[PDB]
DNA sequence: CACTAGTGCCTAAAAAAAATTTATAGTGCAAAAAAACCAA
DNA sequence: TTGGTTTTTTTGCACTATATTTGTGGGGAAGGCACTAGTG
């Protein structure tokens, strides 16, 4: 789903269809550059999603000390210490899932006890 | 220390070479290297002119071409204060720095900021080893422009006006087919072949 | 409750009055009754002149 | 505030605005030539006495507080301010150089002082001399004496500007998500210069515009990146977007990119119309220089308004940009306006900065009439300023008396309650009138608004000492050690950032800096910075070496990978034990020891230690009531520090000097309000002020 | 008198842009100063990667005679030095477009961002830390 | 003979920096734009 | 076939009205010139 632009100018490539060739081409709606398409995929919507948790996963998570220590081990290095902190994603459709990221790991893991 | 180093005192420029004499700093926004030298079409001119219409303005090359083929007061007044600097500034911002090579083939457009311009030091090695310093008065960044046959503004506030609700996707593509407001270049080129 | 840690649901961090008046309590939740006891005034505050005009 | 508005503020507001010159050289060209007959007048240094009044057809006494009291008097100080041709001369052909006092430090004009100010009487007073004057010495407070009667301003609090908020406005209007910008200059011209962005449809005619005067339409914001200078579209998305990687903000993004398509140069994005007028000057359809011009000296007044920083209005517009698309993206919640941090306690400083600002204005316009007047001789200099002053006295003492704030302007804009009679029946009385609040909300009132109270409130102001009925709410009281940020010049702050390292943002670049984090100041951004941690510790460590004036507060919000430094006025904060983490002993400690404190009892029974004296090397610190996000508190300095009567983690930063100081002046007097129900203990808070006794003993 | 056209031989000179500290920055950029005298000497590592700034005695040991210059970009583009002087006294196009002609000619090429930061194991260091604190 | 106050008589201080937020209802104008008929 | 036509539907905008009792107390209320009278 991601955008490409122009080579020649930073500028949306919008698709466009060869009619002979029945391939899709990019083409710079700007200057006459043109471009072939990777994959016949062309728009992403992604209505409804359970994606986003992971946002603002910063290497310094465990500097600040107002986010609650827990005691359960990461499944690497398995050091009781850990970070965890619930869903970053702020609906009122959420979950009561959390997740567990580790000093000592740096990995990031959910609560899913299952 | 063991002579790991070359070491040099850095020589101030001379006072006296400096007044009458403005130095000024160069920047261009663009993904690819440019080196003037090379890339530029010699004779290559730096003018302030207005901005106005830049598609409309002729060519160097061309203008030489075409220069060839011709051979009661209210008495009461009160002026609020601005400094004098800044009147200074505004006064030589009020055009442009424009360059220009002969083909025409690049065309760049400089503006000025303010944020480091005071702080920043200018330092290149002098023949002799020594670092020229030189207090950096101004810092200009000149981009690229024309080079992909913009539009003018006419016929862009027609568009902008309700009458689609979107316009042409392929509006760009057929006015190059018609090739309307061909770029500087390509005037250049046509009036060469002409 | 800037003397909590985040995140937490249990009823104390939440705002659970736990003790009785007889011991007496504890910071926040005498923070939580005056806030409850502020509800309180406010509304029938604004009420009173509400339901005096609909009397009207 | 009064000593801040005395000390400085004024000299300030003089050295200003303190230009006025006619120049008449000619009026016209020749004339040969004539000579540029300047009419310099400028201001100084300025000048203020102690309180010194004479009475009619006599000498003038050294006043004092019981005198003027008695007499009804206003215990009031008079000013007066130093003022200051040699020519250039051109006849048409060349030009562009072509460019008094008859008196000194000339009166004009006396304003009321606080009392025990900086300069008044009282503020050197012995109890023996104290007597002699004959006033009780437990009237610790600084009323007014307008006309012999003790006079008492009131704090307002207002929404903080130059802040970024973004409100979810009703289904109903095309409008779902709007982000407002509040500025001023401190106070010039008011400038309140509103910004606001607005996102449009729901019908899926997602698009964004801007309103920007003088621009009568919304504008799509695409068109006003063009116009400030950046054409290839990919470089606006690097302005909005910063995770390349993620794509739905580019997915919305997709329309309003698709509304710009259409032009492609910066001034023909100038070149659109945004009439509003004023008459059309020189003009083809729409001036670039008008545009220009427009937005830098008018646009947003904060970060700058010169000529020359293009840059800096792009990102930050981008970064007010992505915010407003978060709250529709939902990845961040609703702003809170009721948050008590982003408000702002006015008080005496700036007040009478405001009234004294509108009289000068006035004083100057007046100036420069009578000046034009004397075409013929000659210049006056003396007594224009003589009337000059009786309006300014008769402006500040009616403003001072009434309550309408402001000019005689047929009460527009005057708020009354500015001005209350101070409360004299009980000592605690008293002391509960000075430490007051009040906001203008409405005359009735809702009910879902900050009338009840709020989280952030803790500490701060007293959770009981309230009013009841048709104020409820609404007027607060401050608690015991809570104090108000008299503000500080941040530029040593931003220059000592700068060397530290900072990235200016003229170079800025999102890809070489996928981590980084922005800075702000007083809500200004200034730069990007890659280690946040160790510039943390060192502004710590710097404030509390006492450095920095401890009224600073500095915040990092690493879950948003954001830093904000606040040097602000009018900010609120309370007292609190350092806690280091550290501790040779073991597992944690709070810094300070049982010898400082032994210290402290000697020098308190003495008859050297002062709070400051525990300032200065690391023992407590300030905290305003925007950090607490940042910070954990410890209630007890036992509670976990270590590994029937009633109900009694490891990371603490701050302990709680003592949990009893939450209350206020009133609420205090209650013994164990915690053993009853909390709108009984309002009830006697309100009541107590209704009880006699004494309230002084002279 | 003079060619409009700008001067292209003196491009091919490398430059070192330097943000300098304010207190140095204000010695050095006084025009009352700039007379030629040196002022500093630099040190350059045979394998690179290190430079440090060895400033002469000349400043009266009031600032570090010893900097370190960290090359913030040691790769330049695109940035040059052009010096200005005053000069000697569909297919429609505009006439008249007000040219203001002036003397330029490109000077240098930038090719060493780089600062100066005090070392601060400098003797004389860590004084302008104090002078810093206290402004 | 001249300066200033004391009292009586009588129209203007005309400057704009801004518009400043404070709601929520309904409900009758009023105008703005879509939607059916048909006629050129 | 489609635009001029009348009809309708909507959208806005501009209106008013906001519990009952009692008692102080604190403010000023035209200012701005004009014409003459007393005093130096
Ligand atoms: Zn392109
Ligand atoms: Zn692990």
């Amino acid at each position: 789903t991601t955008f490409r632009f122009c080579r020649d100018c930073n500028n949306m490539l919008y698709p466009r269809e060869d009619k002979e060739n029945n391939r899709l081409l990019f083409e710079c709606r700007t200057c006459s550059y043109v471009e072939e398409a990777g994959s016949p995929l062309v728009y992403r919507h992604e209505l409804i999603t359970n994606i986003g948790e992971t946002a603002g996963v910063v290497q310094d998570i465990g500097s600040d000390p107002t986010l609650p220590r827990s005691d359960r081990e990461c499944p690497k290095c398995h050091s009781r210490e850990n970070v965890f902190f619930q869903s970053q994603q702020r609906r009122k459709d959420t979950s009561m899932v959390l997740f567990f990221v580790c000093l000592s790991c740096s990995h990031i893991f959910t609560s899913d006890q299952k | 220390d063991p002579n790991e180093y070359n070491e040099f005192p850095l020589r101030a420029i001379p006072k006296e070479d400096l007044e009458n004499m403005r130095t000024h700093l160069l920047k261009f926004q663009s993904k690819k290297k440019i080196n003037p030298v090379t890339d530029f079409h010699l004779p290559v001119r730096l003018h302030r002119k207005d901005t106005r219409n830049l598609q409309f303005q002729l060519t160097r090359a061309e203008i030489v071409q075409r220069q060839k083929e011709i051979s009661l007061r209210r008495k009461t007044r009160q002026l609020k204060v601005l400094d004098e600097n800044a009147k200074k500034l505004r006064f030589e911002e009020f055009y442009p720095w424009v360059m220009e090579d002969f083909d025409g083939y690049n065309t760049w457009v400089g503006s000025y900021e303010a944020g480091n311009s005071d702080s920043y030091v200018l330092l290149s090695v002098e023949d002799d080893g020594s670092f020229t310093m030189i207090p950096a008065d101004k810092v200009y960044k000149f981009t690229a422009r024309n080079k992909y046959a913009t539009l003018t503004i006419d016929e862009a506030e027609k568009r902008m006006d309700k009458k689609s609700g979107e316009v042409p996707r392929w509006l760009m593509k057929h006015l190059d087919n018609i090739g309307t407001t061909t770029t500087r270049y390509d005037r250049t080129r046509r009036k060469l072949k002409a | 409750l800037p003397h909590f840690s985040k995140d937490d649901y249990s009823p104390e961090s939440k705002g659970f009055v736990e003790n009785s008046y007889l011991r007496g309590l504890t910071p926040q939740e005498f923070f939580f009754h005056a806030m409850g006891g502020r509800e309180g005034l406010i509304d029938t505050a604004v009420k009173t002149a509400e339901t005096g005009y609909i009397q009207r | 505030s009064f000593n801040q508005f005395v000390d400085y503020t004024l000299q300030d507001i003089i050295c200003e605005d303190s230009t006025l010159i006619l120049e008449q050289l000619a009026q016209h060209t020749t004339e040969s030539d004539n000579i540029s007959r300047k009419y310099e007048i400028s201001f100084g240094k300025i000048y203020v006495t102690k309180p010194m009044v004479n009475e009619s057809d006599g000498v003038t006494h050294a006043l004092y507080p019981q005198e003027a009291r008695l007499r009804n008097l206003t215990y009031s100080s008079g000013l007066f301010v130093d003022v200051k041709t040699y020519e250039a001369i051109d006849v048409p052909g060349r030009e562009l150089k072509y460019e008094d006092s008859e008196s000194g430090k000339v009166f004009i004009g006396r304003l009321p002082i606080m009392l025990r100010s900086k300069n008044c009487y009282l503020s050197e007073a012995t109890e023996s001399d104290l007597y002699k004057l004959k006033e009780c010495p437990f009237d610790m407070g600084g009323y007014f004496i307008i006309n012999g009667s003790e006079k008492v301003l009131i704090a307002q609090e207002r929404s903080a500007g130059n802040i970024v908020q973004v409100f979810k406005k009703a289904a109903p209007s095309p409008i779902s998500h709007v982000a407002e910008i509040r500025s001023a200059l401190e106070k010039g011209s008011r400038f309140i210069s509103t910004l606001q962005v607005k996102l449009y449809g729901r019908s899926s005619a997602r698009t964004i515009k801007a309103t920007l005067p003088y621009i009568k339409q919304d504008i799509p914001i695409v068109i006003i990146f063009r116009a400030l200078g950046i054409i290839p579209d990919g470089e606006i998305l690097e302005h909005i977007c910063y995770d390349v990687n993620d794509w739905q903000m580019l997915e919305m993004l997709k329309p309003c990119v698709e509304d710009g398509f259409v032009i492609q140069d910066r001034e023909t994005a100038l070149d659109f119309i945004g009439r509003r007028g004023t008459a059309l000057g020189i003009k083809k359809e729409k001036r670039i220089q008008y545009a220009k011009d427009i937005l830098q000296k008018e646009f947003l007044p904060h970060i700058t308004q010169l000529e020359g920083f293009e840059s800096r209005k792009a990102f930050f517009l981008g970064y007010m940009i992505n915010r407003l698309l978060l709250c529709a993206l939902d990845r961040k919640d609703q702003d809170d306006r009721d948050h008590f941090g982003k408000k702002r306690l006015d008080l005496a400083g700036p007040l009478l900065a405001q009234l004294f600002k509108t009289l000068f204005k006035k004083l100057t316009k007046d100036i420069f009439r009578y000046m034009q007047r004397t075409v013929e001789e000659a210049h006056d200099f003396n007594m224009k300023l003589a009337i000059n002053a009786k309006t300014i006295t008769s402006g500040l003492k009616y403003a001072l008396a009434t309550g309408n704030w402001g000019e005689q302007k047929k009460a527009m804009s005057s708020r009354a309650g500015v001005s209350q009679v101070l409360n004299r029946y009980t000592y605690s009385s008293t002391l509960s009138h000075l430490r007051r609040t009040n906001t203008p909300i409405g005359r009735d009132g809702k009910l879902a608004k900050p009338r009840q109270l709020h989280n952030t409130h803790w500490g701060l102001v007293c959770p009981a000492e309230t009013p009841e009925g048709q104020a409820c709410g609404l007027v607060k009281n401050l608690s015991l050690m809570s104090c108000i940020s008299v503000g500080t010049d941040p530029m040593p702050i931003i220059t000592f950032l700068s060397e530290w390292g900072m990235e200016p943002l003229e170079d800025y670049v999102p890809h070489q800096s996928p981590d980084a984090t922005r800075v702000f100041v007083n809500g200004v951004w200034h730069g990007v910075h890659r280690n946040p941690a160790r510039l943390m510790e060192t502004l710590r460590t710097l404030r509390r070496k006492g450095d920095i004036n401890p009224e600073v507060s500095m915040i990092r919000d690493i879950r948003e990978k954001e830093l904000k430094i606040f040097t602000d006025a009018g900010r609120v904060y309370r007292p609190l034990f350092i806690v280091e983490d550290d501790e040779s002993l073991g597992h944690k400690e709070l810094k300070v020891r049982k010898g400082h404190i032994a210290k402290l009892m000697a020098t308190e029974y003495q008859d050297e230690y002062t709070w400051s004296s525990l300032l200065n090397e690391g023992l407590v610190e300030y905290i305003d009531a925007e950090e607490e996000e940042s910070i954990l508190i410890a209630m007890q300095p036992e509670d976990l520090e270590p590994a029937a009567k009633r109900i009694r983690a490891t990371t603490f930063t701050h302990c709680e000097i003592h949990p009893s100081m939450i209350l206020g002046v009133a609420a205090s007097i209650i013994p164990f309000p915690d053993h009853n129900q909390s709108p009984r203990n309002t009830y006697q808070s309100a009541m107590g002020k209704q009880a006699m006794g004494v309230f002084l003993t002279n | 008198e003079e060619s409009l056209d700008l001067d292209l031989e003196r491009s091919n000179r490398q430059v070192w842009l330097v943000r300098l500290p304010m207190f140095l920055a204000e010695k050095w950029r006084d025009r009352n100063n700039l007379h030629g005298q040196e002022l500093g000497k630099i040190r350059i590592n045979k394998d690179g990667s290190k430079i440090t700034l060895l400033l002469n005695e000349n400043d009266n040991d009031s600032i570090p005679h010893e900097y370190d210059l960290e090359l913030t970009k040691k790769v330049v583009e695109n940035e040059y030095v052009f010096t200005e002087q005053n000069l000697k006294k569909r297919d429609r196009y505009i006439p008249y477009v007000k040219t203001i002609p002036k003397k330029t000619a490109i000077v240098g090429t930038v090719c060493h961002e780089c600062q100066v930061m005090p070392s601060m194991n400098d003797p004389n260091y860590h004084k302008i830390v104090e002078q810093r604190r206290n402004i």
